[PDB]
């Protein structure tokens, strides 16, 4: 397609000394491919037609010289075109890394985690392996078609039309099959990739499977997509077929119109009779080359799919920027204020929030209560810049969020979002992420308050214990509670919970929020709080309810008050 | 191009021979492929003998007309030795010229016919041959596909646990690729080529044995440097793969956790690393890669000095009479074409070996033991009264998890099963599902037992939410029909409404046609939950059992969810477990369950008066310690 070469032209441009040396070296050695035949009838008819015996002998050197030559400009030629592609594919992976690394949580969440590594990891590979088998097996055609053709006219003028003939037809006999054969492979692609996610599927949700007692019509549904993906198969199947036998037969049919013709012009004399080895030989291996050229232009649909998809994630421009030269608050204490913010998500026609307005002074606790899909949690990322309020006020410290040093922000913001992610490696390392340089001293009192300390202390390899690729040997509970502990570490000046505190019985919850409600007496706490009970001891109280604040003020006003706090209270008075 | 580093089987031949007897039935058509291959492989290596003998016509017409008339080939010969050129009637003594006779055109032309005949045949029995052999790989995939499908749905709930996070995934998705490719290449490449190197040595034997010699000894030499430089390669494949994997692994990890990275502070951390592994993984890819590429080569220049041989030694017997310049044009064609196999013997060896090794692990997965057979009894729950009698459970022979309960759920009343992490809530209510098997105790369903019943009409009518929400890569609406499929667009939404989805359903863009995955969507935890809630409902039961089903939502919409259904679950039991104390209230059946055992019963009122366990939770829930 268009997005396809872009990629190319500009990613293949910093190594072009090395295509240019690869088109050179197999130009070589595709001519001395071509030229033993020629120094064979050389043989023939210099040779053993004028009964020399010594220039059969003598003219084997020069055979010796073209094919040590031809290995030597094969053996050059793969390492260049392989050093070319895989260093494409790594400057590739890298800008497509780096451009995502830059993007906010908006723009990554609308592509998606999961499909951004398919972006980065497997659509780079494709376009890699198309420049790979382009430098090394399409471009084998253009000189083997056309040097073929000069040595044709270099040997025998007079019957060269044969491969003038021959190589055309070939050509169109097999561009009206390879036609016809894209369309249906890209069909038998799409279906490939559709029973493989269906089998993911079945296995992801084996449980939910077999509790709703779907596995009749789970068979059945497995049944009509496998029997699809043979029948488009077969169709595919029944094109391929002709691919080489068509070519087998224009080779054997252009070598029996050789010898007739190359038999009428040598009665005659106008031709030796040792050209008829040299010619077969050119239409064997150039009607080779041609067919085995076009077998790899089936996946071109492929490798341009992937180039879109590369493309429209590598054009997607970041709107959550770094103002130039932001100021520098030194020893950012957290003092946090929203004036009528309002984030109105893309997809608008409903703002998720609406003229937002409190404080939350310097070691004060303010708690966030609300229904779901209040957006508690869109505050809570609003807070830390996730996003960026579109027609709002949002400033910490005084100074507006929006032009402020954005790193400084990360540094001292303890944040525990509701997700809860665990990165490979160890309990160690994990807790790593809040202080560069932890003590075990400290790590296993960070660890201890969030009451995360006796289930790792209880493990053979204690701090050093094994963490799953996202904290999946954990059962929830124990991950999200070791998320807290790794901001818990950091003793950060500003500490905001999503609501981590799910999952959790009642005796671990009570000791994990009145442990964290001491290390955080002089703090700057924003908590999504859930129960009522843990917000009596908050010092302010935010009534969020489906878009804006229905009420704020401590838990006594609030009862007396807001009548959606009130019915918090009474739903879960017992 | 094969680039699979290499597998360790626990049998190969016995592994083969099981692979062999799975393209059993179409033995037929196997049998119609091997044969369409053998006639067109001999039609296609006799062709080149009669172009031969065709262009051994012309030489003898061009240079027999050269020659005075009249006299015969001996005392021809025997002029031309005397006249000096001995060697050139040394080259005239071994022919079938006539003196003074030109080209015979039409014994040219009907011998070339028959070449023209003979590879009309030869092209048009492949492709027959091809499109039967895509018919049989094809029945054959599908049967295998099928089997596996019915194997996976019926093996025991805990194989899946035991193997290590997508095993099963990469045993019956790209495992079966790789059966495929070498059973479709086993039948159409690999026979090819060694039938093409027997019929070739055949036919060159009858040519002449020396020159033979000469192209036959390569074979030990092009294996020799093939295995040579597949050993050295082996390494590298190794170290590519590996590092292939550990750079996916952290790209998923910075994806997935970007949050995190963001504001810890480690996006610059994590591009280091990233800086650091993608060129490891470089280097690793082009070293494995150039010795992937070498082996062609490699094995082409062997091929070319045999030709280069073959064209001496050819040359200098045909000017000495030995044998005939058409019969060396067909010893080029000849060696040309078996240099060919010699090329991808890696390849095939390569391919074969891995999907050999897929098989076996194919089968592996095949033979393991299922699920016992459940006895069709098609279970007949009226009202919903459940019982456990001494029931006991373990997860594995030893450490025990479940001793000794019995609870007994009268019909209408809403049991609630509290306790800490780890007591086997989750198990208890999976064992009523019969996930697994009880071990010494008794569940029974209004009377009837649970063991004697069609597991499949039992788990139809439970209903249950998991503890862990899962909803697959579809739409919002997708997801809930999932319960009822045959449900119309009108029972979905009133479900969504019952569950309040169709609350924040109005907010999205796209309402009900909004793409949703298990790894984060535009949708919370909490709403999720809901999703699982609507779609359990959907699915009529007749007893509904909800395992943390609103973990994560409010103690104010719950309520509203409770209002609604509570004509739905009105004299329906229901096991619901939770860690909150505010859902499990207005509940009879109050079971306080620890280490497995059950410390007391009843309802709320008589837990509160016995001071304990519950007593102590409930104060520890509200203000206090
Ligand atoms: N990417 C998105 N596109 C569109 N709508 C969104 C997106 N992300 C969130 N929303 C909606 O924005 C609203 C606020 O969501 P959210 O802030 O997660 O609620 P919440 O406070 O987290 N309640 P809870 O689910 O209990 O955590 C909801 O109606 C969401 O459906
Ligand atoms: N698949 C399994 N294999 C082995 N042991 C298991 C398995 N699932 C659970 N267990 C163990 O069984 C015990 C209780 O399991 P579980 O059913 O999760 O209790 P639980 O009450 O659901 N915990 P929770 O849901 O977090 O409150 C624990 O000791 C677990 O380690
Ligand atoms: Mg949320
Ligand atoms: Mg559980």
């Amino acid at each position: 397609s268009n997005m396809l070469w872009a990629l190319l032209r500009q990613y293949v441009r910093p190594y072009r000394w090395l295509l240019a040396v690869v088109a050179v070296l197999q130009v070589i050695s595709n001519m001395a491919s071509l030229y033993l035949p020629t120094v064979n009838a050389a043989i023939i008819d210099d040779g053993v037609a004028k009964g020399d015996t010594a220039r059969i002998v003598e003219l084997g050197a020069v055979m010796l010289g073209v094919t040590a030559l031809q290995v030597v400009c094969a053996v050059g030629a793969v390492f260049f075109g392989a050093r070319a592609a895989t260093g494409f594919g790594h400057d590739l992976r890298a800008a497509v890394f780096t451009h995502v690394t830059t993007f906010s949580a908006e723009e990554a969440g609308r592509f998606g985690a999961a499909s951004l590594l398919t972006r980065t990891t497997n659509d780079v590979g494709h376009i890699q392996q198309l420049v790979q088998l382009t430098v090394t097996m399409l471009i084998t055609a253009p000189i083997m078609s056309i040097g073929g053709i000069f040595m044709a006219l270099h040997q025998d003028a007079g019957l060269s039309w044969l491969l003038l003939v021959s190589v055309p037809v070939l050509g169109l006999a097999n561009y009206w099959i390879i036609r016809h054969l894209m369309p249906v492979f890209t069909r038998m692609q799409s279906l490939i990739d559709g029973i493989n996610r269906v089998l993911r599927d079945q296995l992801s949700g084996i449980r939910v499977i077999r509790a709703f007692a779907r596995e009749p019509l789970e068979r059945v549904r497995f049944a009509e997509a496998n029997q699809t993906l043979s029948d488009s198969a077969l169709e595919a199947g029944r094109w391929q077929a002709l691919m080489l036998p068509v070519t087998t037969l224009v080779i054997n049919v252009s070598s029996v119109a050789l010898i007739w013709f190359g038999g009428l012009r040598i009665d005659a004399g106008q031709m030796q009779v040792g050209s008829l080895i040299a010619f077969l030989a050119y239409f064997m291996q150039i009607l080779m080359a041609v067919l085995m050229a076009t077998f790899m232009l089936v996946i071109f649909p492929r490798a341009a799919v992937c180039a879109d998809r590369i493309g429209e994630v590598l054009s997607t421009q970041t709107a959550i920027t770094n103002p130039a030269d932001p100021v520098r608050p030194a020893a950012i204490a957290g003092d946090i204020g929203v004036h009528d913010a309002t984030f109105c998500y893309p997809g608008a026609d409903r703002p998720v929030l609406q003229d937002v307005s409190f404080t939350v002074p310097r070691g004060t606790t303010t708690a966030v209560v609300g229904s779901t899909g209040s957006g508690k949690s869109t505050l809570i990322s609003l807070i830390c810049r996730l996003y960026d309020v579109t027609s709002g006020s949002l400033r910490i410290d005084g100074v507006d969020v929006r032009d402020l040093d954005i790193e400084q922000l990360w540094s001292a913001i303890g944040l525990v979002p509701q997700r809860g992610y665990l990165f490979s490696g160890t309990v160690a390392e994990n807790l790593r992420y809040g202080r560069a340089d932890a003590t075990d001293d400290e790590m296993w009192e960070a660890l201890r308050v969030a009451a995360a300390a006796d289930f790792v202390r209880a493990h053979p390899q204690g701090l050093d214990m094994p963490v799953a690729q996202g904290g999946i040997n954990f059962s929830g509970g124990q991950r999200q509670r070791l998320a807290i502990a790794r901001a818990v570490i950091r003793r950060p000046a500003i500490y905001l919970f999503d609501d981590a505190f799910s999952a959790l019985d009642v005796h671990t919850d009570a000791r994990v929020r009145d442990a964290l409600r001491e290390v955080a007496a002089d703090a700057t706490v924003v908590i999504v709080s859930q129960r009522i009970s843990t917000v009596i001891e908050a010092d302010q109280v935010v009534v969020i309810d489906d878009g804006r604040v229905v009420g704020i003020g401590t838990h006594d006003t609030l009862l007396a008050d807001c009548p959606i706090y009130a019915e918090f209270a009474e739903s879960q008075a017992l | 191009l094969p680039q699979a580093p290499l597998e360790r089987t626990r049998d190969f031949k016995g592994s083969a021979i099981r692979l062999a007897r799975r393209l059993l039935p179409q033995r037929a058509l196997t049998l119609a492929v091997i044969l369409l291959g053998v006639g067109g492989i001999a039609i296609g290596v006799i062709g080149p003998r009669i172009l031969g003998h065709a262009t051994d016509l012309l030489f003898n017409g061009v240079i027999g007309r050269e020659l005075p008339a009249g006299l015969t080939k001996e005392q021809a010969v025997e002029a031309a030795r005397a006249r000096g050129d001995g060697t050139f009637a040394d080259l005239l003594s071994g022919m079938d010229i006539v003196p003074g006779q030109g080209v015979d055109f039409g014994a040219v032309g009907r011998t070339l016919a028959l070449a023209l005949g003979l590879y009309l045949v030869a092209a048009l029995l492949v492709w027959v041959q091809a499109r039967l052999l895509n018919v049989t790989v094809q029945r054959t995939m599908v049967a295998l596909r099928a089997e596996v499908q019915e194997k996976i749905h019926r093996l025991p709930l805990s194989y899946f646990d035991s193997r290590q996070r997508g095993e099963v995934l990469s045993r019956v998705t790209n495992d079966v690729d790789n059966i495929q490719n070498s059973v479709s290449m086993t039948i159409s490449q690999l026979l090819t080529s060694v039938l093409t190197v027997f019929a070739v040595l055949v036919m060159m034997l009858t040519i002449s044995p020396l020159l033979t010699l000469f192209t036959v000894v390569t074979v030990p030499a092009s294996l020799w440097v093939t295995r040579w430089i597949t050993r050295r390669s082996q390494p590298l494949f190794v170290a590519q793969w590996r590092n292939t994997g550990r750079l996916a692994a952290h790209l998923e990890e910075t994806y997935s956790g970007f949050t995190i990275v963001k504001t810890f502070g480690h996006r610059e951390a994590a591009a280091g690393k990233f800086a650091e592994l993608n060129s490891e993984t470089q280097q690793s890819s082009f070293g494995a890669q150039f010795f992937s590429g070498l082996v062609s080569p490699a094995t082409m220049f062997i091929g070319n000095l045999s030709y280069v041989a073959v064209a001496v030694v050819g040359g200098l017997q045909v000017a000495t009479g030995q044998i005939t310049l058409g019969s060396i044009q067909a010893f080029i064609q000849y060696v040309r074409q078996f240099n060919q196999p010699l090329t991808q013997v890696a390849g095939m060896y390569n391919t074969l070996q891995s999907g050999i090794a897929s098989a076996e692990r194919v089968f592996d997965l095949l033979d393991t033991e299922e699920e016992s057979a459940d006895s069709p009894r098609r279970a007949d729950v009226r009202t919903g009264r459940v019982e456990f009698e001494h029931v006991s459970f373990s997860y594995v022979p030893g450490t025990p998890v479940i001793e000794d309960l019995s609870l007994v759920a009268e019909p209408g009343s809403t049991v609630a099963i509290v306790g800490p992490t780890g007591a086997g809530k989750t198990t208890l209510v999976n064992l009523l599902m019969r996930f697994y098997d009880v071990d010494s105790g008794r569940i029974t369903i209004d009377g009837v037992d649970i063991a004697s019943v069609s597991r499949e009409s039992l788990r139809a009518s439970i209903g249950m939410v998991l503890q862990d929400t899962w909803l697959f890569a579809g739409t919002i609406y997708d997801n809930i029909a999932y319960g009822r499929p045959d449900a119309d667009e009108d029972e979905v939404i009133e479900a969504a409404t019952a569950a309040y989805v169709d609350r924040f359903v109005h907010t999205l863009p796209n309402g009900y046609d909004t793409r949703v995955d298990d790894d984060g969507g535009a949708i919370s935890a909490g709403e999720k939950q809901l999703i699982t809630i609507a779609r359990a409902v959907l699915a009529r039961p007749k007893l509904l059992v909800l395992d943390e089903a609103t973990s994560s939502v409010d103690t104010r919409t719950e309520l509203l969810i409770a209002h609604a259904m509570a004509e739905l679950r009105r004299d329906r039991t229901s096991f619901i477990i939770a860690h909150r104390l505010s859902t499990i209230r207005d509940a009879d059946l109050i079971l306080v369950m620890d280490s497995g055992r059950i410390i007391e019963r009843g309802t709320h009122e008589e837990l509160l008066a016995r001071h304990g366990r519950y007593w102590e939770m409930t104060r520890v829930h509200l203000g206090g310690i």
